[PDB]
RNA sequence: CGCACGCGCGCUACACUGACGGAGCCAGCGAGUCUAACCUUGGCCGAGAGGUCUUGGUAAUCUUGUGAAACUCCGUCGUGCUGGGGAUAGAGCAUUGUAAUUAUUGCUCUUCAACGAGGAAUUCCUAGUAAGCGCAAGUCAUCAGCUUGCGUUGAUUACGUCCCU
């Protein structure tokens, strides 16, 4: 479209919120690439921020994010989606964890930890699912 | 020898003998019908 | 389909009969009715049409009631229980059964041996299941055959199994526990074997049979030695065998240089090292 | 422990109220209707702790389904439940939180994948 | 054909058959073996098919060379055949379907 | 590196055959989304003529 | 209906003629309560599901013109195991069934798998046959995947004999 370009500026790959959400790839799914965040968690920014999934994304602001950091940086107050997540009020612990790459396995499998220590199904096959389907 | 076999004298076209190799392993949890003992704690070493 | 469970309920009555009716149906197809008695022997009326309303049910016979050209014929299982009984009577089986393996004519039937080791009772049935003229002719002699066709380069320093007897269907093939190139992962030395696929059929043309027929499920890493992995080749590659007087060869020489260009590069993206080799040594230096 | 929020008002509920905050498929299982089939479990559930050598160990009082929810609130008792036979005794505590008393089933002399050895029950020897 | 063709009507056409009046007709098929029976050796003939053969080398690899060769490819479907009309007179030797326009010539002249 | 494709357009339609975005790959720069963006907003400089538009096809011809 | 292996069945995904946000809105083999709990046509209840807070029906009328689908046009992404797939599974929802367990399928959203038309052999084909795509039904309390149909739109290649059989 616009035939300019431009000195040394945009990259292809970044390293952006601990682990890679990429300089190729949006906020959306480079947050695919890292576990943990979907689809409609950026695409509910698109009413407010207007960034859809249509470019080559090495290109993104870390002040457009901070209107954002208005909707990440605590837990408990800025628009979690509450039929979205990957587990979400859960028998774990009980609130929607729309978490990240660090915290989605350790968030996921304590209804892996329980059953059969309590004599039913997941406390000793799922050890047993560690002890034997982990080596 | 009476009790130092594994197959009786049927050689001399028969069996293949069924080697029952005894490696038991320990049933821990409480109540056992015919089928769930060996499925309790198996520790695969 | 199969039937197995049909054997164990005879007497010594069959054990004198079988090869000398196996030696006298190729002599004298379809047997009438009282020869079963007087080809091997065993006499008239002790214990005799009893055995053969035994062996009636059984389907290694049948009662083929003709016009006076009567038939006991030594169905389908006139080949294959008494191969069966044959591998009992010629030292190798003892029992039945720890098998797993399926082809069309080659099923895979794991066994252990006389000594204890493993090895495999391959069975050929093809037309699967279709046994007439031609059919049980066959599976009488490409069991001979390829007897005869296991041991083109075990004799001249390559690798290819050993044959151990041919009883009317049956081959046995150590048994080789193998992991051919769709079950691999990895591989310690790649650049050697893959300029080895063109020094294959450089091997292959010093015994004067060039083989091509290279699917993924060929080149076994299989199991010599089990704890330290002195793995080994097996090479399912035969039955694309030409005998090189044939007019065919103008393509078989130029797939020996470029038409296995592509496994070592992409399944082993990694693109490869080494060098290559053609075929026009071979044509002297056989 | 059944939530992280207070001990002093969870143990005690029935078949009626958080499961309106709960995916319909288990509720219209749990917030339809209490089903009163532990109700006259706790009567039996009262002698089962007064003659015992106490707060260690009562005896194995048996019960033979695959769709029954026990409710925790019952510290100190034993029952023998159903797993296709007998009756695994549980000390009945806080540690198991709506899941089945005839979840306690795996019934199979062990499926032998591993080592084969009844598979050579059914083979041929022969004649 | 119609959401592509205009620029194969660019180069050199005025309508769009004018480059395409010596390129359609000019793979004329003149030989072509038989499989030979042989006995053993599957040799080849020097025969001659009905001339439909450097024509669908030329027409039915246009069939597969407008969708099944452009199905998976780098491009499009329709918009791959920038190409597919431009040169497809006589042999050119180094594309997708006249690769084997020699060997219809000289496969069933080598052995014959 | 400011406006090198600015001057190898104007001074290079006339030279290349074709406006598409297989003209910038070589340089060997992009591959990428950034390429059905760039339909309708090219040809304000008026040398290529546009000729159809359809929503899932969005085809034009090189001039 | 639990899974060391092996086969087949259909259905897909391995992509830019792809599907997505909405407008252009068609069929029929059509089927619907008696001495009642059916088909369903009012807004909304509802993140969603329909209850039939109601109504219309002994029937081409009320569903019904089954306002059906693949779908056509303004906007979405140019080859990146990929905005291809929902493969596996979780959390926030029902119509029920006296309870959804080995969840019975209807319901919002993330997990996004092998697989680069795939070694051997092939399944049916001529004036309406390939090829998709629907509709509703014994499956229905949860739908059709099998099925018998009808409807929608409907390609390269052809009158020939044993080479397979």
């Amino acid at each position: 479209s616009l035939v300019v370009q431009e000195q040394g500026s945009f990259q292809h790959i970044l390293r952006l919120l601990n682990t890679n959400v990429d300089g190729n790839i949006k906020i959306v799914y480079a947050l695919t690439t890292i576990k943990g965040v979907g689809r409609r968690y950026s695409n509910l920014v698109c009413k407010k921020a207007d960034v859809d999934l249509h470019k080559r994304a090495g290109e993104l602001t870390q002040e457009e994010l901070e209107r954002i950091v208005q909707i990440m940086q605590n837990p408990t107050h800025y628009k979690i989606p509450a039929w979205f997540l990957n587990r979400q009020n859960d028998i774990t612990d009980g609130k929607d964890y729309h978490t990240l790459a660090n915290n989605v396995e350790s968030k996921l499998r304590d209804d892996l930890e329980r059953l059969k220590k309590i004599r039913a199904h997941r406390g000793i096959r799922h050890f047993w699912g560690l002890r034997v389907r982990g080596q | 020898e009476y009790d130092g076999l594994t197959t009786a004298r049927y050689d001399d076209h028969g069996f293949l003998p069924g080697r029952e190799q005894t490696s038991k392993k320990a049933a821990v949890p409480k109540g056992t019908s015919d089928y769930q003992a060996k499925w309790y704690l198996d520790d695969v070493i | 389909k199969l039937d197995t469970s049909h054997m164990r309920y005879l007497t010594t009555d069959d054990f004198r009969v079988l090869q000398a009716v196996e030696q006298g149906s190729r002599s004298h197809e379809v047997v009438p009715t009282p020869l079963i008695h007087q080809i091997s022997g065993m006499r008239s009326q002790s214990g005799t049409n009893r055995a053969i309303s035994d062996l009636a049910k059984l389907s290694l016979i049948s009662k083929m009631r003709n016009v006076k050209y009567d038939g006991y014929r030594l169905t389908y299982n006139g080949i294959d229980y008494l191969a069966l009984k044959t591998m009992l009577n010629r030292d190798t089986v003892y029992s039945v059964g720890n098998t797993i393996g399926v082809g069309k004519e080659s099923d895979i039937y794991k066994v252990s041996d006389k000594n204890g080791n493993p090895r495999v009772m391959k069975i050929h049935r093809l037309g699967r299941s279709n046994q007439g003229a031609n059919w049980m002719h066959l599976s009488r002699l490409a069991a001979n055959k390829e007897y005869q066709f296991m041991s083109m380069l075990y004799s001249k320093g390559f690798k290819v199994p050993e044959p151990f007897d041919n009883s009317r269907h049956i081959v046995v093939m150590e048994l080789i526990e193998g992991y051919p190139m769709r079950r691999l992962r990895k591989h310690k030395n790649i650049p050697k074997l893959y300029s080895d696929l063109m020094c294959f059929i450089v091997d292959l043309a010093n015994s004067g049979l060039i083989h091509c027929d290279f699917n993924e499920f060929n080149i076994m890493i299989k199991d010599k030695l089990e704890d330290e992995n002195d793995c080994g080749f097996v090479v399912i590659d035969f039955p694309q065998c030409i005998s090189i007087q044939h007019q065919d060869a103008d393509y078989y020489f130029q797939r020996d240089v470029d038409c296995i260009r592509r496994f070592f590069k992409k399944k082993l993206k990694y693109e490869p090292k080494p060098d290559s080799s053609m075929l026009d040594t071979e044509g002297f230096g056989d | 422990s059944y939530r992280g929020v207070d001990l002093e008002k969870l143990l005690e509920m029935s078949t009626e109220d958080f499961v309106k905050l709960a995916p319909a498929r288990v509720r219209r299982r749990f917030a339809r209707g209490m089903t009163s089939k532990p109700a006259g479990f706790m009567k039996k559930l009262r002698a089962a702790k007064l003659a015992a050598p106490e707060n260690e160990k009562p005896a194995p009082v048996r019960t033979h389904m695959r769709n029954m929810i026990i409710v925790p609130e019952m510290i100190g008792s034993v029952v023998g439940i159903y797993n296709g036979k007998a009756f695994n005794q549980v000390e009945i505590r806080p540690e198991m939180l709506g899941h089945y008393l005839g979840e306690f089933s795996i019934t199979y002399t062990p499926v032998r994948h591993g080592r084969a050895g009844a598979t050579t029950s059914r083979f041929i020897p022969l004649k | 054909i119609k959401h592509t063709l205009d620029i194969i009507n660019v180069l050199t056409d005025q309508n769009p058959i004018q480059v395409v009046v010596d390129a359609i007709t000019n793979t004329g098929p003149r030989e072509d073996t038989t499989r030979v029976g042989g006995g053993g050796a599957a040799r080849r003939q020097a025969v001659d098919v009905s001339p439909l053969r450097r024509v669908n080398q030329a027409i039915a690899l246009l069939t597969i060379g407008a969708r099944e060769a452009a199905f998976r490819n780098i491009k499009t479907i329709a918009e791959t055949l920038a190409e597919e009309l431009i040169n497809a007179a006589k042999g050119s030797s180094t594309s997708y379907a006249i690769k084997k326009k020699d060997e219809l010539e000289r496969v069933a002249k080598s052995n014959r | 590196l400011d406006q090198e494709k600015y001057d190898r357009i104007l001074k290079e339609v006339p030279t290349y055959r074709y406006v598409s975005v297989s003209v910038l790959v070589d340089r060997l720069k992009i591959g990428g989304s950034l390429a059905r963006i760039a339909l309708r907003h090219l040809e304000k400089e008026g040398i290529i003529k546009p000729i159809s538009k359809h929503s899932k096809q969005a085809i034009y011809t090189r001039a």
